[PDB]
């Protein structure tokens, strides 16, 4: 008896479920390729292997992408 | 994160107040009482729950514009600090930005 | 597009009912074929524990005058519980019968007998003309006309002073503005209906969280686990699955509630175990599909749930749906699709990255999606 | 029947807190590793509660009373016993405590504990006599000098025949219902309640419903009343004692475990730091 | 009224009884630390000795053996007994206690003859 | 434009339900009720279309 | 330790307004009346 009050709630709680995905692409998909960095690390004395991807670990992150995932709760 | 599970957590906390009822529980009114009261009770229910959906979902766009807003600025830093050299001073760190 | 269509919920295959092993009879005649009646300022008290009680045959007697109801309707009143019943009886003329409801003010409601405006139960009169009445008079009933303030509800007054309605200290001596304490009852089959005598009986019921007493007429079944079932234990009702519960209640406790507002676990009347509650199934259908312009055939997607108890969540798409393969996802079980290697760029996202499209068994086809072309510098 | 006491004499009354002492559960229901926030009536924090020696001792060469005066009850009585030689025995209650009104009796004995709701004629002086040396052998011979007459037994309840320890109890008079709220505990030198957190769990639930005002004290009479014998006649010379404290309508926050059992709790109206506790709804606030 | 009200200072040869004796309004049980205070001229305020609530007891090296401090538990006060005086025990005593917000006292001038 | 569109045509979509009152128009209610009860219905359906 | 803000009050009505326990530091300032800190 209250008429449609329920679908605009649906609706708005939708277009936010979308609106946040939307976000993520738009922040992150900004290159069409995948490039990997070359196995030789000879950068005239400039180490990365703080922020480059660490293949030992069982997720492919940095230790930097480790302190930061085991900090957020 | 703190504030959605907190918001959650509010409007989950709602559902156990009365509002001007006799109790919080449903399914007590519909067992206990016939309809002549039973809908007497179940419209104060139906717009104190209904009232409460409202503020939250208010809430919650709100917030949402705001975090749309922030990802704008984080992706137009990502165009510019990350994939090029900018000159705008302190939109990269402060000093002059290199990489 | 991807459209949220609608909601499905498991059915509740099966109900049942377990109460305590109480199988006494209320004394329901005791206090209803009393011979004598208190009077109106002292009334009585009788509690009821630890009986089953038949509320039809009362209500159906027919040799009732009133039988209004507060907080309950009559009719159900079988199937509910209640921690004791405490039973008040007494004599009121036709006129002040009136006065018993609640929230309501009168000489018998303030000086006599208040109800509390959130009362629960119900008041029985019925008139006491052949009984209470005598043709010279039954005066034992006393009638309170004065007091120093209304009483609480629920509250006895027995005190037979002699109050001072001027500044003159009656000092437990009548005279002037001092009256007799309890005026007394003209009760003679001459007068009138409205004063003919009534006798009044008041039931007061206390739904508190505790250990009933009191339950109706009712049968106990069988304790079914692991499945979608409508509970009924104590009066308190519900509608889930219900499993074995490591949970250490202790002795003095029933209930438990984690989030203040769902009641977890239980414990079963007659066999003092402990077992959680669960709500069956829920979720919302979404229906995957391309433009109508391409083709007709679509796949659902039952999100957030297991898709083994799928075939028992008339349309009725499902059961003897088996489709192809009913593989699971993060998002829940995908039906009417095919499960593909080869990675392409997405274009209807579904989550967790499972993307879906149609291309040339099932013509819509699922696979994981493609960041985008690999390559090396 | 009853016998009178001879030697009285005074001591001021001592003095002692209760910090973190006498809470019970509310409702009966179980929780699990979550902090809830109730509001009933609790003994507050760090409260002045009364000191009563149970053998009133002028000095320990043996001059030696009884420490039983009547008290009130108001909305509640928080009651613990720490003891060696189980010297309480019991309490009565009531308004008057005389045969006009009813009144609650509850009385431990050498045989049982008793329960009885009479109108019983209470003298000034009612305990319970104890000949543990007074015949030849060493034997526990006990002795009823409660009242005198008991009348309208509306309510009885009796158990079947049958270091120092904590004995809390709280008692609580609503709606015409008496509940008793215990709990043991072993516990050694402690002239006062020691510090601590323990959880007082219902006892049993109880339907007198009537009027409380006042109540009292039931001890053993150690003693004789006539010549008890050389002296030293009370046990340790007044070790054996109790205390009274007054619960009052405050609001509590109660912290469940993962057992469910209540570990800690604040009382939201003792100080500004308590208070910011209950509005965050956490036992740690930051700057 | 002054929340805390210090007695007993004035003048004492070395060597006598002495007996400084602050009260507190309120309860001296909730509380929660009692603390006496001395300061000789010239110098800077120092610790004498402390009383917390559950009945731990600490002296400064230069009090033990001579000053004990005590509470009793019938006018609400603590009191703290000097004996054995000497000269560089003059100073101005004041007793300090913390429930949630410090509180002071004033007077107390003790003076020892020698 | 579509967003604009539908929002207009779910407001006035709203007019036609009852909010627990007996009727959803104005004028039966009126022509068929005198004043006491009357406002009580209008009660309702202002509070709903409000 | 912690100290209590009154907002917006003199440092007059405050101990008629956890007791205030007399005037132990009230220092005043435009924001309110400040207990428990010094200046
Ligand atoms: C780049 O830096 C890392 C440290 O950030 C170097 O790894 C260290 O290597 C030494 C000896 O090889 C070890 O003793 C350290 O324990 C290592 N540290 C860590 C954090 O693993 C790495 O050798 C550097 N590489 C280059 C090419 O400079
Ligand atoms: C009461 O319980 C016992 C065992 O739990 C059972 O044997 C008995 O039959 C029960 N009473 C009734 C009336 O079924
Ligand atoms: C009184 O008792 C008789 C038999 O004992 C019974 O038939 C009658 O119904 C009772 N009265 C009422 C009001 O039920
Ligand atoms: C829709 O169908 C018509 C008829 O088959 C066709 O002409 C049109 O191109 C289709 N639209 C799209 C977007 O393919
Ligand atoms: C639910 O699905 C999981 C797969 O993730 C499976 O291991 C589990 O057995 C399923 N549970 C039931 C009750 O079918
Ligand atoms: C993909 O190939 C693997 C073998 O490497 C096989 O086990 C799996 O079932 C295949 N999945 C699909 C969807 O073709
Ligand atoms: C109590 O008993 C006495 C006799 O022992 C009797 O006179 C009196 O009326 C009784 N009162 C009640 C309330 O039972
Ligand atoms: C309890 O007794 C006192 C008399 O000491 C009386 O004033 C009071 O009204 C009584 N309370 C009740 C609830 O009857
Ligand atoms: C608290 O007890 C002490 C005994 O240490 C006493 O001096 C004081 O007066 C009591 N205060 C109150 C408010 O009862
Ligand atoms: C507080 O009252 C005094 C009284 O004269 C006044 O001088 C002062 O300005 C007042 N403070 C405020 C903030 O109003
Ligand atoms: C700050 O110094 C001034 C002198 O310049 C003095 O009057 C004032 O009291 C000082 N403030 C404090 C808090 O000591």
């Amino acid at each position: 008896q209250y008429g449609s009050f329920c679908t605009q709630l649906n609706r708005a709680l939708t277009g936010i479920a979308v609106e946040q995905d939307k976000n993520t692409q738009e922040v992150f998909a900004q290159v069409k390729q995948i490039y990997k960095t070359p196995p030789i690390k000879d950068f005239g004395g400039f180490n990365f292997s703080q922020i480059l991807p660490d293949p030992s670990k069982p997720s492919k992150r940095s230790p930097i992408e480790d302190l930061l995932f085991n900090k957020v709760t | 994160v703190n504030q959605n599970a907190q918001a959650l957590n509010t409007l989950v906390k709602q559902l156990s107040s009365n509002f001007g009822a006799i109790s919080s529980v449903l399914n007590d009114i519909l067992s206990r009482l016939d309809p002549p009261e039973a809908e007497v009770q179940i419209d104060r229910l139906i717009t104190g729950r209904l009232q409460s959906l409202q503020t939250y979902v208010t809430q919650q766009l709100i917030r949402a514009a705001e975090i749309r807003a922030s990802a704008n600025l984080a992706a137009t830093k990502m165009s510019e600090c990350v994939l090029g050299q900018s000159k705008r001073v302190d939109f990269c760190g402060k000093g002059y930005h290199l990489m | 597009g991807i459209y949220q269509t609608s909601n499905f919920r498991v059915q509740p295959t099966e109900s049942i009912v377990r109460f305590p092993n109480i199988t006494n009879l209320c004394p329901f005649g005791e206090v209803f074929n009393a011979t004598r009646f208190a009077s109106v300022y002292a009334w009585n008290r009788k509690r009821i524990s630890n009986c089953v009680a038949d509320y039809s045959v009362l209500y159906n007697s027919a040799s009732f005058s009133t039988f209004k109801c507060y907080g309950v309707s009559p009719t159900k009143l079988n199937d509910l519980c209640f921690t004791n019943v405490y039973a008040d009886s007494f004599v009121i003329r036709g006129d002040e019968v009136r006065q018993i409801a609640p929230g309501q003010t009168g000489k018998i409601a303030d000086y006599n007998y208040k109800l509390p405006d959130d009362f629960t139960g119900c008041v029985i009169a019925w008139n006491s003309n052949n009984l209470d009445s005598k043709v010279g008079g039954n005066y034992n009933y006393l009638y309170r006309l004065f007091r120093k303030s209304n009483l609480k509800p629920f509250e006895r007054d027995i005190s037979t002073e002699i109050y001072q309605a001027g500044s003159t200290p009656c000092n437990g001596v009548e005279g002037f503005n001092c009256y007799f304490p309890l005026q007394s009852y003209g009760f003679q089959p001459t007068n009138g209906v409205g004063y003919q005598p009534y006798r009044v009986v008041v039931l007061s019921f206390e739904l508190l969280h505790a250990p009933a007493t009191v339950c109706g007429p009712k049968k106990s079944t069988n304790l079914v686990k692991n499945k979608c079932v409508n509970f009924n234990f104590n009066g308190l009702t519900g509608t889930g699955v219900l499993t074995e519960s490591n949970k250490k209640f202790l002795p003095f406790q029933q209930f438990g509630r984690d989030i203040a507002d769902t009641t977890d676990a239980v414990r079963d009347p007659q066999t003092l175990e402990i077992l959680d509650i669960t709500p069956c199934s829920f979720g919302g259908v979404s229906v995957i599909t391309p433009g109508t312009n391409t083709s007709n055939q679509v796949a659902v997607l039952y999100q957030g749930v297991n898709c083994t108890e799928v075939p028992v969540a008339t349309p009725t798409w499902r059961v003897y749906s088996t489709g192809s393969n009913v593989f699971q996802t993060r998002a829940g079980c995908l039906i009417g699709a095919e499960h593909v290697n080869n990675s392409y760029e997405c274009d209807i996202p579904i989550g967790a990255g499972i993307c879906a499209s149609y291309q040339t068994s099932q013509s819509i086809i699922a696979y994981t999606m493609s960041l985008g072309a690999e390559n090396s510098v | 029947q009853c016998v009178n006491l001879t030697t009285r004499t005074q001591l001021p009354p001592a003095y002692t807190n209760s910090f973190t002492r006498g809470v019970y559960y509310p409702d009966k229901v179980f929780r699990s590793s979550v902090l809830h926030s109730t509001q009933d009536l609790f003994l507050p924090f760090f409260s002045n509660v009364t000191w009563f020696h149970a053998i009133h001792v002028s000095g320990t060469n043996g001059t030696k009373r009884f420490d039983n005066p009547v008290l009130p009850f108001n909305d509640g009585v928080y009651f613990a016993s720490t003891e060696k030689s189980n010297i309480i025995r019991g309490w009565i209650f009531g308004t008057t405590l005389d045969s006009k009104t009813q009144s609650l009796l509850i009385v431990n004995n050498a045989t049982n504990v008793v329960i009885k709701v009479c109108e019983f004629q209470f003298c000034n002086d009612p305990f319970l006599g104890v000949y543990y040396h007074k015949n030849n052998k060493s034997w526990m011979e006990s002795e009823f000098r409660v009242y005198s007459s008991a009348n309208n037994c509306t309510f009885e309840y009796v158990s079947q025949p049958f270091f120092k320890n904590l004995r809390e109890f709280v008692f609580k008079n609503i709606d015409g219902y008496f509940k008793i709220y215990s709990k043991h505990t072993p516990i050694n030198l402690v002239r006062d309640l020691p510090q601590g957190f323990s959880a007082l769990e219902p006892l049993v639930d109880l339907p007198i419903g009537i009027n409380i005002t006042r109540f009292q004290t039931l001890l053993a009479l150690h003693r004789s009343y006539l010549t008890p014998g050389d002296s030293s006649s009370g046990w340790t010379a007044g070790a054996a004692a109790y205390y009274v404290g007054y619960l009052q309508p405050r609001t509590f926050l109660l912290k469940y475990n993962e057992n469910g059992t209540i570990t800690d709790a604040v009382d939201c109206a003792l100080d500004p730091l308590s208070e910011t506790k209950c509005t965050l709804k956490s036992f740690t606030v930051e700057k | 009224q002054v929340q805390l009200q210090e007695s007993g200072g004035g003048l004492v040869q070395a060597g006598g009884s002495l007996r400084l004796s602050c009260a507190a309004s309120e309860s001296i049980f909730r509380m929660e630390l009692m603390e006496w205070y001395h300061q000789a001229p010239g110098k800077q305020r120092e610790l004498v000795a402390t009383i917390n609530r559950c009945g731990s007891t600490n002296y400064s090296d230069s009090v033990k053996g001579r000053f004990i401090i005590s509470s009793d538990n019938a006018k609400n006060s603590v009191y703290l007994q000097m004996n054995s005086l000497k000269d560089e025990d003059t100073a101005v005593y004041s007793c300090h206690a913390r429930t949630w917000t410090s509180y002071w006292g004033r007077g107390t001038q003790v003076t020892v003859s020698s």
